[PDB]
């Protein structure tokens, strides 16, 4: 009921969105 | 065989109750560029159209419920990549790097615009540190979070 659960897993959407780009050379 | 359970479709819904400021409910780059643009960036309109084709599955340019339990859920194969949950730890700590501070995580707390504060970070920190040596480490962040 009270954990940074929703609070990590938010973030995450963000933040993987943003990974999503590329990250990777050749 | 209890996939029955409600608590699934609560966590995830409160996700999105906490990430759609507004009310659709789904991740747009509308909503992604507010949000995004609250922690500190502002990339430019044709990237964040790429940002959505690789991960809009459909192509309804926003994703709903189905969408994201669906980029959740089909993992393909696995490339062992823990680069993700590294950068959402940097992020909690804007400062030094390896523990979280009541002081700290409260900005980046008060950020979005819930109801929390000092005291109760305090339950939140002081439950999370089982140890109790006074801050949050990786450790108990990755025995409390970890994969089940
Ligand atoms: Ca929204
Ligand atoms: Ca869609
Ligand atoms: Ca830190
Ligand atoms: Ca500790």
């Amino acid at each position: 009921k009270r954990r940074w659960k929703k609070n990590f897993i938010a973030v995450s959407a963000a933040n993987r969105f943003k990974k999503i780009s590329s990250s990777g050379a050749l | 065989a209890d996939q029955l359970t409600e608590e699934q479709i609560a966590e995830f819904k409160e996700a999105f109750s906490l990430f759609d400021k507004d009310g659709d409910g789904t991740i747009t780059t509308k909503e992604l560029g507010t949000v995004m643009r609250s922690l500190g960036q502002n990339p430019t309109e044709a990237e964040l159209q790429d940002m959505i084709n690789e991960v809009d599955a459909d192509g309804n340019g926003t994703i709903d419920f189905p969408e994201f339990l669906t980029m959740m859920a089909r993992k393909m194969k696995d490339t062992d990549s823990e680069e993700e949950i590294r950068e959402a730890f940097r992020v909690f700590d804007k400062d030094g790097n390896g523990f979280i501070s009541a002081a700290e995580l409260r900005h980046v707390m008060t950020n979005l615009g819930e109801k929390l504060t000092d005291e109760e970070v305090d339950e939140m920190i002081r439950e999370a540190d089982i140890d109790g040596d006074g801050q949050v480490n990786y450790e108990e962040f990755v025995t409390m979070m970890t994969s089940k």
